[PDB]
Formats: structure tokens, C-alpha cells, sequence
């Protein structure tokens, strides 16, 4: 979906 | 105030020096910022700074000039005008880097029968125009930096025609603020007006302003002080009146970095 | 929390007055501007103000690409007394006047710079002939890197300098650059010198231009036609447009009132009369 | 990673919004948001040490 | 499959982010993330068998 | 120490300056008192003091002298020896009053085949005897104050017989410590010995000592540094050996009161 | 994912 860094 | 406190009557005390005034027009803090020491989060040179405090942050009085019907105006640069002032000047020439704020107090009293108005402007980076139309950006360090005597404005641009031995000095035209912009707009810079019927002084508190936290005081002037007659001196029916103008300036929150041997500049 | 597109203050209704409150009287010697609004000196009605200052925010005032230079190159055969023409330009906003005047309303600024390149070409000789579509190399060479001496020398290899290879007739080229100044802000004015003249040193040795800081402030753009030459001559021009995005400015200044005369604040004799005749009591 | 903001609508035909996604690692590559702040002019218009009350004498 | 990371913002006009989607099966086709690590220089600057304490004599 | 720390190997850092030594004989703190700023309970002038801190409290190296088989000894006075040293000297001449402590580091290296021993003494109020038997207490300010060059001791008293134009200088006899007391007893003053086989330096940390909290640095020297060859220089079988002696001194916790215009002394 | 202003 989405990954956050 | 019902105890008598007035906008017009002030006392300023810095170090071993005190100024009193009984005809002030309040006082200005440039851009609303009071002078401050350099914060750790904005610091750049890493060596321990020197902070001479009262030894340098005190009122120094420069040579008194004279206002007459023919006067076109005067200018000074900071820190240049204070380069020979006691321990402030010493600290300046001993260090690569230095920063400082200032309290500028311009003094000019006359009488209820005299009239005239001096515009007193503090300009950040007050770059002035040169005397040349053969070479631009040519004013020499020596002529750009008069020290305490300052320079003057002129009502006339006159180009240096000696190409063999150029004067290499400024030619600052008064209605063009010595820099190619109109004098009527100089009020966007921090200012006060000494209008003789109203007040006998101007007081400007200047923060250190620069695109850097600290810099070479010897190579660079942060502020320029420009004093111009917005309304000419006049008295009774005398054809040749004169009243003096005295500049007293105090460095504030000054600190220095990069100590070495003293700088000995070529000033003539 | 007041934003640039917020509506300005409403006019509040105000009626007749007779008191010791004196808004109209003031003293400009103090250095202050009298903060008055219409209801201080006349009777007003209530107005719900919808206007805003959105278009005069510092960002909006500068949010436009301005031409800062025109570079000329050609694609000619290099011959013993004349080489194929490539161009070299010292990056600056002071070669043209319009963006310069806008930035100079202020003493200092910070911004990200957007550069857009418009490229146009033409034939210069009469002959029929042709040229095939040109590709251009716009190489940035920062202070210290080898400036190209010939259209085809080793420096155009660009292992580390950024280059744009632009194809003629495609959309104008564009890149962004961050705030790259070696100071905390760009100085539009520097009242100083880059050298202190010392007494123990010759005058020549201590000399430097007034108001100039780093001699090669930002480096150069070098532009060439990458193609080999045609029998027919083609000249091209690269127009460079600069837009300051994400901008902050400090210390307002009166705008330039007489013609620019060099990179400094100097003025030319004969150009010092901006204002025109108008009689004091003539509308 | 989409940023959704509102438009201030001028001529009309709810809140209309627009979408923005940053495509690059460097903030310098971003478009300008135009979501700017205003401040009061006081540091230039009233730089005096003692606060000015406009109904009062400026000189007392 | 979107990867959302933050930008380190230099000049300013919250956290600003940017988005990345890989379009290809081979990692070799990907752009560079520039999300890199640093290490200490010791293997080159202090390759000595006995740990160096800088205030102490290097030779004892 | 099992980490290697030695009595013999030291590093001293003050301001932008560092001294290293690998052959020290520990270091001395005079009378066990480290330098300190003036306490409020002992304060006397009421004006805000200046405390230049790193700008003045740093190591200044004086002119190097030369030790030979004929050398009888050398002397310096503090603050006199530092009167021309950077911002310390400036602060001293700009103020009526000043107080300071010091780190004195005497340097003299040679070789495992040389021999000799220098007594290095720090004497509070080191009053020296004059050259005259016609007028006592007659040494002039100029001769009492050599600045950084210092003076020397002699093995022989010789009275000035010019009565018309008296020399008005000191005549400090070495075994009488230049003051009428026996040199063998100078060890009751804070001291170290540079014995060439053992060490190549002396380090003395001196507090401000006086019968007052603060005084005129220009009129009065608080400490005297006396260096005398207790055992003469010798090397291999050379008849005329020479090794240099260098003095480096740092002011510590110095503060100044009574700021005015700068003092311009008659030094010649 | 989404941010709303
Ligand atoms: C492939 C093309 C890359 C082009 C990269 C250009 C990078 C250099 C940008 C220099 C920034 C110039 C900003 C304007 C001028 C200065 O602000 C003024 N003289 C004040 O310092
Ligand atoms: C946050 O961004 C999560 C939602 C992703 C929405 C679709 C993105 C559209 C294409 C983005 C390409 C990114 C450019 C490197
Ligand atoms: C994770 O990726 C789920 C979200 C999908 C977001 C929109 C994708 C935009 C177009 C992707 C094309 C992929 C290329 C083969």
C-alpha cells in the first residue's frame, strides 16, 4: 500500500 | 506619567557613560530587535569568543561637525567610525572576526527661533556610489573608510576625469541617497528626524545585521549612518547661521573571534 | 496564523466625535508612521471587507521567470584563425535589469532557484543547405572546476559537474538548485571589500573592488552545440530564465531610481534626473 | 504521500480541493505551495521603544 | 506499493514528504534512494591492535 | 599511571594556546593558591570590571635569551614584562587599576651530555638594589622597568661614580639575590630548578599577591621572576657552550577597573 | 497516505 520513512 | 516621566526626557547608561536628554522624540529600536550576543545554535567560529563588555560597550563621541545653510549632508560607516575608539578599536584590529550592535545618539540643539530638520538614517549595507564613469566599483578602501571624520553628501554628481591618477572616492549625491535610489524613500530604513522645533536629538538602537552571524569588521561595514538636511537650517534673518552636530555611538553586545597579531591597515 | 490570502479587516461604523483623543495629530520625528484607519478621522459605515493581499506575498511578488542572459553559440568549422563558438557566462542576476530591481527592494534573500532555458536557432548564410537537429550541452562549472577552452576538450566529459543535454525543438529545459550560498543568506548589497590593505604591503597587493566579495561568486555556465559542423552555418541563442522559488527576504530598501551602471550601485552622469516637471498647485 | 489542500474559489460555475505529490527527494525540486503567512508591519512602521497609542499624544 | 519518505528541507517558503513507486521488477532499474549510512573512520584512522586513548601517551 | 600518565609529561592550555612538555619536574602552585577573580567581599573599586578572559589569558612568549659559562643570571618583573603583549598590555594601559595571576613556563633543553642547573624563583615584591652609593632608592622608572627584555644579575657590585649624569639603574648582585639577602635562601620563595639531567622546564602558577585587592599595574610590579645558574653550564669539553632559555608567560583571572584614555609612559 | 490542508 504505503511505506513510511 | 503623574510622577512626571516623559517620552522626551531620557537617560541612557552604558559602561562608565551616561547620556541625558530633555528633548527627545522617543527612541528607535531598529526592526524591533534589541542587540544580542551570538546564540549557540547560530554560532559558527568554534574558538572561545572575547566579550570585552563595559570596556568596549560604552559611549564614544566622534568629532563634532557643523551645520550651515550650505550643508548637503554627512555619512559614517559602522564599525569604521569607531575603529580608533579605545578598547573597542583594539579588539576589532586584534581579531579576524567581530560582531556588534550599537546605540547611536545624534545631538543637535538650537533655539525656539531657529528652524530646520535633519533626517537621521541607519542603513544596513550602505553601499555608496563612486566618482567614476571610467571604472565602476573603484572606490579605494582608504576613501571608503574615513574613520570618525566620516564623509559628506553632495548636490552634484561630478565624474573624475583624471585617468592617470584617479581620485577613487565616492561621489554620493544627496537626493539619490548617495546610492541611486530616491532620498524620499530612505524612511523605510530605521530612522528619526531632528526637527529643531520638536527635538534636539535622535536615538537609534541598532542590532547586528548581516547575512552571517559574524564577519570581518575590518573588511566590512554592517551599518551606515546618513544624516541629511530635509529642511535647511534657518535662523532669525541671519544669512549665515551655524549649529553643531555631535555623534556619540556605543557598541553593544560585541564579541570577537580569531585572535592573532594586530591588523595594521593602509588608511591613507 | 494570519495567511496571505485572508481578507483584510472590516471597516467598523463610526459616528461623530468631540474629545481629548487626538489620532490625527502625530510626530514623525519619532521614526514611526501613524497607524490610522478611516474611522479615526471621518464617519464610517460598516463594511465587510473581502479583499486580500494574496498576490503581494513575497513569494507571489517573485513567482515569475525573468530573463537574466542570452548566450550565443554556433556550429561552425574551427579554422586556424577562428574556432567553433561555444559560450561562457558568469552566473548572475545583474546583467539584466528587471529581476535585479525587484530583488533589490531587499538587502538579503534566501531562495531555491529555478532555471529554465529557451533555445532558438537560425541559418546565417544564404545557401540552401541544411543542418540536422542540434543537441546542446549546458554545463555548470562551479568556482574551481576547469573552464572549457575549446568546444570539444576534455572538460565536457562532466563526470562531476551537472550538465543538461537539450534537444532542439523539445520543451525548454529546466532544473532546480537549492539555496547554495556560503552565507546564511544571499547579500544583494555588501558594503565592504574582499581584502584589507596592510601598511607593510604594496597598495597593489592590498587592493580589491568596492562591494565585491568572492571574485567567482557562483561559477559559470558553459554552452556548446554537441554536433559536429555542417557545411552551412547555424547560429543559436540560449535565453536563461531565473525564478526564485521558496523565498525569504530581509531589510527593505528604496528601489533603484536612476539607470543601473555596472554590478554595483554606481551611476552615470546624465542619467540622474528621474523626476519630471510638474507645478506645485497643478493637479 | 498525497497532500490535499483547498483552493480559494474566485468565480463559481462545498470546498474545492487540489492534490499535490512530491516526486523528488530534494525540497528544492518542489513547486511553491503559496500557503504563506502575513505579519504585522510594526518592525518597520512603529520601531519605537515605547509602544504607540494612536489616540494619545505621540509626544508627552 | 508506494514508499513515502521525508525530505530534509533547506530553504523554507511540518515534515515535507515525497513519494516513490518502483515501476520495474529488477532492482537495478530503480533510482538511487540516497538514504545512506555513515560509519566511523577507525578502520583507516586507528587500525591499531590496542585501542587508542587520546589523552594518554600513544607510546607507553 | 598504568595508562601512562606522568609527572614529567604535561600539557597546559590557556585561550588559543597550548604548551607541551615531556621532561617536567611536576609544576608549582605558589603558596598553594590558584589564581582567582576578585570576590565581592574583598572588592574595592565599585565600577564594573572588564574581564578580557581568553583575549588576555593566553601564553605570550618573550625574547629568548642565551645561557653561557659566563652568565650570571636574568630577571623580569610582572606585569612589566607583559606590558606590550597583545590585548593584555592594552587592558593594562587603558585602566587605572588591574589585577592578575600568571602561569610562568621557563624553557631550556640541552642533551644527556650537557650539565647545569637554573634556579627559577618567583618573588612577591622583588625590590632590587640600585647602582648608587651617593643616592639611595634612585633607580629610575625606565631602568626599573625593562619590559620583556628583562635585566641581568652581576657577580660584582660597582657604584656609579658619575654624579653629573647618574645611570640610575639597578646593580643586582647574584649571591645577594640582587637585594641584600643570600641567594641560598631564595628557595623560601616559590621555585623550581631546571637541572639539565632531570628536566627541561620550570612551571610556576602564581596567584595575584599584594597588600591590596587591586592596584596600578603601571606603577607597581607584583611579582619578580629571577633565573640564576646554581650550577654553571657545561658541555663535553667545549670551552664556550651555549643553550637558549625561553620565557612563556600567561596572565590568569585578570580584571581591570577605572577605564579612561590610554597611558603613554616615558620608557626611555 | 494523504494530508489535508
Ligand atoms: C545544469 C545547470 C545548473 C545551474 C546551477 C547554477 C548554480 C549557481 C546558482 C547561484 C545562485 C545565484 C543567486 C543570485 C545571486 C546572488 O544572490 C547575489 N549576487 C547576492 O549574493
Ligand atoms: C502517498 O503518496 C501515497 C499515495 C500514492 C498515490 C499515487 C502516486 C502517483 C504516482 C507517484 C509517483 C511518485 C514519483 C517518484
Ligand atoms: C502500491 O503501489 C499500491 C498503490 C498504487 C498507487 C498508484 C500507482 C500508480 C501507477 C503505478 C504503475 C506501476 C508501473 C508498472
Amino acid at each position: 500500500g504505503s511505506s513510511s520513512t | 506619567e503623574a510622577c512626571g516621566y516623559s517620552d522626551r526626557v531620557l537617560q541612557l547608561t552604558l559602561g562608565n557613560s551616561t547620556i541625558t536628554t530633555q528633548e527627545a522624540a522617543n527612541s528607535v529600536v531598529a526592526y524591533g530587535r534589541w542587540p544580542e550576543y551570538l546564540r549557540d545554535s547560530e554560532a559558527n567560529p568554534v574558538d572561545q569568543p572575547t566579550e570585552p563588555d563595559v570596556a568596549a560597550c560604552r559611549f564614544y563621541t566622534l568629532d563634532t561637525v557643523s551645520w550651515t545653510k550650505e550643508s548637503r549632508g554627512w555619512w559614517w560607516k559602522l564599525p569604521d567610525a569607531l575603529r580608533d575608539m579605545g578598547l573597542f578599536g583594539q579588539n576589532m584590529y586584534y581579531h579576524y572576526l567581530g560582531r556588534s550592535g550599537y546605540t547611536v545618539h545624534v545631538q543637535c540643539n538650537a533655539s525656539k527661533f531657529h528652524q530646520g530638520a535633519l533626517g537621521v538614517f541607519a542603513v544596513p549595507e550602505m553601499c555608496l556610489a563612486g566618482d567614476s564613469n571610467t571604472t565602476t566599483m573603484y572606490t579605494s578602501y582608504q576613501n571608503a573608510n574615513p574613520g570618525e571624520k566620516g564623509g559628506t553628501f553632495t548636490g552634484t554628481f561630478t565624474p573624475d576625469n583624471n585617468q592617470t591618477s584617479p581620485a577613487r572616492r565616492f561621489c554620493p549625491v544627496d537626493y539619490l541617497l548617495g546610492n541611486g535610489t530616491l532620498l524620499g524613500n530612505a524612511f523605510v530604513f530605521p530612522h528619526q528626524i531632528i526637527n529643531l522645533r520638536t527635538n534636539n536629538c535622535a536615538t537609534l538602537v541598532l542590532p547586528y545585521v548581516n547575512s552571517l552571524s559574524i564577519d570581518s569588521m575590518v573588511k566590512h561595514n554592517n551599518w551606515g549612518i546618513a544624516i541629511l538636511p530635509l529642511a535647511p537650517l534657518n535662523f532669525a534673518s541671519e544669512s549665515s547661521p551655524e549649529i553643531p552636530i555631535t555623534l556619540t555611538i556605543a557598541p553593544m553586545c560585541c564579541e570577537f573571534n580569531g585572535l592573532r597579531n594586530i591588523t595594521l591597515p593602509r588608511l591613507q | 496564523a494570519a495567511t496571505s490570502r485572508d481578507a483584510l479587516p472590516n471597516t467598523e461604523a463610526s459616528g461623530p466625535t468631540h474629545s481629548k483623543e487626538i489620532p490625527a495629530l502625530t510626530a514623525v520625528e519619532t521614526g514611526a508612521t501613524n497607524p490610522l484607519v478611516p474611522s479615526d478621522t471621518v464617519q464610517t459605515r460598516h463594511v465587510v471587507q473581502h479583499r486580500s493581499r494574496s498576490e503581494s506575498s513575497i513569494e507571489s511578488f517573485f513567482a515569475r521567470g525573468a530573463c537574466v542572459t542570452i548566450m550565443t553559440v554556433d556550429n561552425s568549422a574551427s579554422t586556424t584563425n577562428k574556432d567553433k563558438l561555444f559560450a561562457v557566462w558568469k552566473i548572475t542576476y545583474k546583467d539584466t535589469v528587471q529581476l535585479r530591481r525587484k530583488l533589490e527592494f531587499f538587502t538579503y534573500s534566501r531562495f531555491d532557484m529555478e532555471l529554465t532555458f529557451v533555445v532558438t536557432a537560425n541559418f546565417t548564410e544564404t545557401n540552401n543547405g541544411h543542418a540536422l537537429n542540434q543537441v546542446y550541452q549546458i554545463m555548470y562549472v562551479p568556482p574551481g572546476a576547469p573552464v572549457p577552452e575549446k568546444w570539444d576538450d576534455y572538460t565536457w566529459q562532466t563526470s562531476s559537474n551537472p550538465s543538461i543535454f537539450y534537444t532542439y525543438g523539445t520543451a525548454p529545459a529546466r532544473i532546480s538548485v537549492p539555496y547554495v550560498g556560503i552565507s546564511n543568506a544571499y547579500s544583494h548589497f555588501y558594503d565592504g571589500f574582499s581584502k584589507v590593505p596592510l601598511k607593510d604591503q604594496s597598495a597593489a597587493l592590498g587592493d580589491s573592488l568596492y562591494g565585491a566579495a568572492s571574485l567567482n561568486d557562483f561559477g559559470i555556465l558553459a554552452v556548446r552545440v554537441v554536433n559536429d559542423h555542417n557545411p552551412t552555418k547555424v547560429t543559436s541563442k540560449i535565453r536563461v530564465y531565473l525564478k526564485p522559488k521558496h523565498i525569504r527576504v530581509w531589510c527593505p530598501r528604496p528601489p533603484r531610481a536612476v539607470a543601473y551602471y555596472g554590478p554595483g550601485v554606481d551611476y552615470k552622469d546624465g542619467t540622474l534626473t528621474p523626476l519630471s516637471t510638474k507645478d506645485l498647485t497643478t493637479y | 504521500g498525497a497532500q490535499v489542500s483547498s483552493q480559494k474559489v474566485g468565480a463559481h460555475e462545498s470546498t474545492i480541493n487540489y492534490t499535490t505529490i512530491n516526486y523528488y527527494r530534494d525540497s528544492a525540486s518542489n513547486a511553491a505551495s503559496k500557503q504563506d503567512f502575513s505579519q504585522d508591519p510594526s518592525k518597520f512602521t512603529e520601531p519605537i521603544k515605547d509602544v504607540l497609542i494612536k489616540t494619545a499624544p505621540m509626544l508627552n
